[PDB]
């Protein structure tokens, strides 16, 4: 990993107090988002 | 090319900078954290007389623990730390790598939970509370590492000027420390390892149980025996006023300079719960309580 | 003795010596040392002045 | 106003000069005296013949520590841990001023400490017994001419190393006035210097009392003439000496000690100079509400020729 | 032991300085040689007189000092005396030895008056030796300090808003161009200076020190060191010393 | 310390062993109540 | 290769910080401990 | 194993472990362990923490004999186990950690480590201290 | 000169301790039935 | 099972407190998982 | 127990005339705990 290759924190938002549950909550968002895409076929 | 006229000329500077942040801080926090301290095990209000039975009512201690414990479900609550997030796509396998560094380096590296602890409970009746981070470099088989030394630090080691609001525009900053003689050695007088030497009464007395200023046992003449160095950040032109006002880290034990470099961010943060604009200090419970 | 511990009747004490003599003694031998030599076999040895 | 002024003099440089090193015992000692003399002529005629060796092994020296309480007794808010702090700093100022004393260290044992047969048998039962605890101070240790009792004699040098003819302990001698001024003279430390390197020492810091001072500043001019400051349009006037070296080529720092004897001044060097400490200050109770300190020190020195001390007076 | 590791080693090493002191002492200093080969038929006949013979005594055997006359004036007995002006050299004319007087300074304050370091300066280079070195004992250095300090106000040093003093001297240029360097040695008679020469002048050793020892008689730890350094000088008006003022 | 250190244990376990065995005497030595 | 005087200074140095860290911490910790413990049973007033 | 407060002694100048220089905790062995490290010819090695187990409770006595003969290798004896951050060699050299285990005046092993393997709970902790507050303090 | 080194014993050891060995009711008064 | 060839802490998150019927739920998430791999062909 | 010093060891010391000479030099030394501990019974006739 070299250092220059990183962003700067321009660039870089930063989000802190995250629940626990907020992975699965990503998960469903992701299974949404995977019916979203299986009825478009374009 | 360093004289020793110039060093001394900066020993000189930042001795009377430290006497000045030193009479200033004092009376400035440390004279209510005391007192804030004590009342938070209600040891302050005596008994004026034994008939009296002067019950003490701990109300600032309950207070404590009823931020202390939302604080904790607010940021410690989850598994993780923090996330990073960017905005485009073209810098986003970056995103998660940061992530993990950093919570590996802060929680699987660091008691990051404890460190969070001892900044919050110290901070709402100390009036704040400092963190600090900085490079380790240990090494003993001559295995060397290079690890992020992450550590809370009370406030009753550290000296900054009145005329400063933030780290920004902070002219001086100290911040004592108590390092091995192994450090030392690394960088200054081999050939001697006898340099033996308000800040120890706030900290014997936010409990009753320590006094700093003892001996648990380690002889003066061991290189492990801790001993208190002075740390410095200041934004001065030590060299022709022309010059820039460059930003100086400074590493000296008494009487005696180890370590000077040049560094455009201080490693500390500081935790201001109702601060106060204006100034480098926000306010506490103990004064609202 | 777990009553009163007392200090001056202390038997079989540890003298708590140093493991370390100071030989400090006057020898230096700046040039002497390091003139060389020019050894010989007899005692009767001359420089032809 | 929420604040309170202390003047808190707390220069301290001899206890950070000499660090320290814990030990086990009330009583610590150690043993290194010279080595053998040159004899001059050591021809032979081709057979030893000895006399089971001159060796004359070293001698064993030892030294006791004391105690310094500094109680505390309560009957600004939280006055405590102010009280506390500040005799605690006056317990280290004691312990400055007591160090560089002339002091002898006085207890009923002398050269036997062990008698581990005796050791004061009529103690146990009545436990009142309890004489004072006396440590030896940095004068005694100075290879000294001699003792006031209890503190070193300020007008008699001390005798002479059988290694090599040196005098550590010398008294001055200002051959300037007529015995009428109380000052160091231009001579009289180079002496010191001297006898050092015969010795072999190796110091190189000298502490002295601001009652002195002004004879080192001046030392850097004369009235014959000889010696006299310059100043190439310079917007200063430093007066000020820090630094000296003998024609022996031996560097010497110097510097400022308030709690040092007027009357006197000292030749340290850190290795030479090491505090032994047995009980660490602790902030405790008596037995079964007051408040109390308790710190057990001793003093150590690696070897007496190697510091010097020289007193200041007119002969008489 | 508590302080001690062996008492054979550490003795050991006691004796090897012991005897580098005393060698150190022994070359420097007067140590008067005395011999009993009265040899007359050197010079390519290499042999001992009658006497000699079974005798195994051989108590005298010294060298060096002055007696080793050195281009000394003239001893007394078995002490040399520092009082004789040594002889004229008939090459140029030079005396490499002699002693001032204390009269330029008063009647106790022993030592030079800083013309005798030019004086020998000159009579070495009209002797030619071309020496540049000075082995000179403590007590005497203060001379070579304050010769820009015992003045009228010729002479005077200088100090330009420094805060450090200094009375070193390790170096001086005599007015024939030839540069001169102090080096203290403390194993002299403290009443005299030597102006000896470089490395050229070097000793000999014919017994390196080495260790011995016998068996036993009952019980023993004996030991010897028997090193059996000699020295020697070259062209002895070469170099020279010079004693101080005592009176007679 | 100087000669052995920590004395006070090793008085106080002489002592519980000293009232043990004046405990064991005493009980089984005859005595009166005498109050 | 150790040597009995290391181990004889290490032995010093142990006791007197041992010492030391006992001093302190019965009353810092112990003298409150067994109080508490006394309370926990209601043992303590008499 | 669980391990009580009354058998542990620390310095004063720490907060954690990390920064601990010394770190005691009297242990209760038998001779065998003793005897697998030190004086194998001589088995007769003999001898607040309690007082304050002792009331804990008021049943146990951890100074009686439960009836183990003292020259049965079983029996119990105390040693001291020290985690000590020191230069016990040349102080130049690096502050290393050591554990040594000692009995009384005689060290039995000695060994480096780099880290300690005990572990502290401190409910309602105190920063900058080592200890945390407790219940009795609060009621 | 004359190095020896046979009389360190700088040992500076302390004491052993080789010492020898030799080794609820809630009111004040109970009383018992017969 | 080889020392070395396990990982070190950098790597290796821990959690504490884990409810009995936590295998359960994992459980159910997994038969969901699979309704959805069922559902996409590729 | 004992408190053999260093070894008993034989070994030759510096010979003479057509002499040999060995010696032994065994040191040692005894150790009793608790002098009250052994027992000792003289026997006599009378007093």
């Amino acid at each position: 990993v070299n250092p220059k290759q990183l962003p700067a924190r321009h660039n870089l938002q930063v989000v802190v107090a995250i629940s626990p549950n907020e992975k699965a909550e990503r998960a469903q968002k992701l299974i949404s988002l995977k019916q979203l895409i299986a009825a478009d076929a374009q | 090319k360093y004289s020793e006229e110039v060093l001394d000329e900066l020993r000189v500077d930042l001795q009377r900078r430290f006497n000045y942040a030193q009479g200033y801080v004092d009376m400035a926090v440390k004279g209510y954290a005391r007192e804030a301290w004590e009342y938070f095990y209600g040891n302050l209000p005596a008994p004026v007389t034994a008939g009296s039975s002067s019950w003490v009512d701990r109300t600032v201690w309950e207070s404590v623990n009823g931020t202390l414990q939302d604080i904790i479900n607010v940021f410690c609550s989850g598994d993780e730390a923090v996330t990073f997030v960017a905005d485009n796509q073209q810098d986003s396998d970056a995103a998660d790598v940061a992530t993990k560094l950093v919570n590996q380096i802060l929680l699987r590296d660091n008691p990051g939970y404890n460190i969070i602890s001892s900044a919050a409970q110290e901070c709402l009746v100390t009036r704040n509370s400092f963190i600090k981070y900085y490079w380790d470099e240990q090494t003993s088989y001559e295995q060397t590492v290079k690890r992020v030394k992450v550590e809370y630090v009370p406030s009753e080691q550290i000296f900054v000027d009145e005329h400063a609001t933030s780290f920004a525009d902070a002219q001086y900053f100290c911040h004592r420390v108590r390092r091995s003689k192994e450090d030392l050695v690394a960088m200054g007088f081999p050939k001697d390892e006898i340099e033996a030497f308000q800040s120890t009464v706030a900290w014997s007395r936010t409990d009753w149980r320590q006094d700093i200023d003892a001996d648990i046992g380690t002889d003066t003449e061991d290189i492990a025996s801790m001993v208190w160095v002075y740390e410095h950040y200041i934004r001065t032109g030590v060299l022709d006023k022309n010059k820039e006002s460059k930003l100086y880290q400074v590493i000296q034990a008494g009487e005696h300079i180890l370590h000077t470099e040049e560094v455009t961010h201080i490693p500390f943060v500081t935790f201001c719960p109702y601060p106060i604009p204006g100034s480098f200090y926000g306010q506490s419970v103990y004064d609202i309580t | 003795n777990p009553t009163l511990f007392v200090s001056y009747d202390q038997n079989g004490k540890k003298l708590s010596f140093a493991n370390w003599i100071s030989v400090l003694s006057p020898q230096d031998t700046p040039f002497v040392s390091m003139t060389g030599k020019e050894s010989i076999n007899q005692t009767i040895f001359s420089w032809q002045t | 106003a929420n604040w309170i002024s202390v003047l808190s003099p707390q220069d301290t440089p001899f206890v950070s000069m000499t660090g320290k090193e814990s030990i086990n015992q009330t009583i610590f000692s150690w043993q290194t005296d010279a080595l053998a003399s040159v004899d001059g002529n050591n021809a032979h005629v081709e057979g030893s013949r000895a006399e089971d060796g001159e060796m004359k092994p070293t001698v064993i020296k030892s030294n006791v520590t004391q105690i310094l309480r500094k109680v505390v007794r309560v009957s600004r808010g939280r006055e405590l841990m102010y009280q506390l702090e500040k005799k605690g700093k006056e317990i280290k100022r004691d312990l400055e001023k007591i160090l560089l004393s002339g002091q002898a260290r006085t207890d009923v044992l002398a050269d036997q400490y062990l008698t581990n047969s005796a050791a004061d048998p009529a103690v146990a039962g009545l436990n009142d017994t309890h004489a004072a605890r006396k440590t030896g101070a940095f004068q005694f240790l100075c290879a000294h001419g001699g003792l006031a009792g209890g503190v070193v004699d300020k007008t008699k040098n001390g005798p002479a190393d059988p290694d090599t003819g040196a005098v550590t302990v010398k008294v001055a001698q200002n051959a300037s006035n007529p015995t009428t001024n109380i000052g160091f003279d231009e001579a009289d430390i180079f002496d010191m210097t001297l006898q050092l390197y015969t010795a072999g020492s190796e110091a190189d810091i000298i502490m002295i009392n601001p009652a002195h001072a002004k004879i080192f500043a001046g030392l850097q001019e004369n009235t014959q003439g000889s010696r006299k400051r310059i100043f190439e349009n310079t917007k200063q006037f430093i007066y000020e000496v820090n630094s000296i070296t003998d024609p022996l080529g031996q560097s010497y720092k110097i510097i400022v000690n308030r709690w040092m004897p007027t009357d006197a001044v000292y030749f340290f060097r850190s290795a030479d100079w090491t505090q032994m400490v047995l009980r660490a200050p602790k902030r405790t109770e008596l037995a079964k509400e007051k408040w109390m300190i308790e710190m057990e020190v001793g003093l150590r020195h690696r070897n007496p020729y190697a510091s010097g001390v020289l007193f200041t007076a007119a002969g008489k | 032991n508590y302080g001690r590791g062996r008492e054979l080693m550490y003795q050991l090493e006691k004796k090897g300085k012991e005897i580098k002191r005393d060698l150190e002492k022994i070359l420097l200093s007067g140590q008067a040689r005395t011999d009993v080969l009265a040899d007359q038929y050197l010079t390519n006949s290499a042999a001992d007189p009658a006497v000699a013979g079974l005798n195994d005594t051989h108590a005298a055997r010294k060298t060096g000092a002055f007696q080793f006359l050195c281009a000394h004036g003239g001893l007394a007995g078995g002490v040399v005396d520092k009082t004789k002006n040594g002889p004229a050299d008939p090459d140029t004319g030079a005396v490499t030895v002699k002693v001032a007087q204390n009269a330029s300074n008063p009647t106790t304050n022993i030592g030079f008056d800083e013309a005798d370091i030019f004086d020998m300066t000159l009579q070495l280079y009209t002797a030619g030796s071309e020496a540049d070195i000075i082995m000179i004992n403590p007590a005497h250095a203060k001379i070579f300090a304050g010769l820009q300090e015992n003045t009228q106000g010729s002479r005077k040093r200088i100090f330009e808003n420094t805060k450090q003093f200094i009375y070193e001297v390790n170096s001086i240029t005599d007015p024939l161009g030839q540069s001169y360097k102090i080096i203290v040695n403390r194993w002299m008679p403290t009443d005299a200076v030597y102006f000896f020469r470089s490395a050229d002048w070097t000793q000999m050793v014919l017994r390196a020190p080495k260790r011995t020892e016998l068996a036993k008689d009952g019980s023993y730890e004996k030991w010897m060191i028997e090193m059996e350094v000699g020295l020697r000088h070259r062209n002895p008006y070469a170099s020279g010393v010079l004693f101080t003022a005592a009176g007679k």
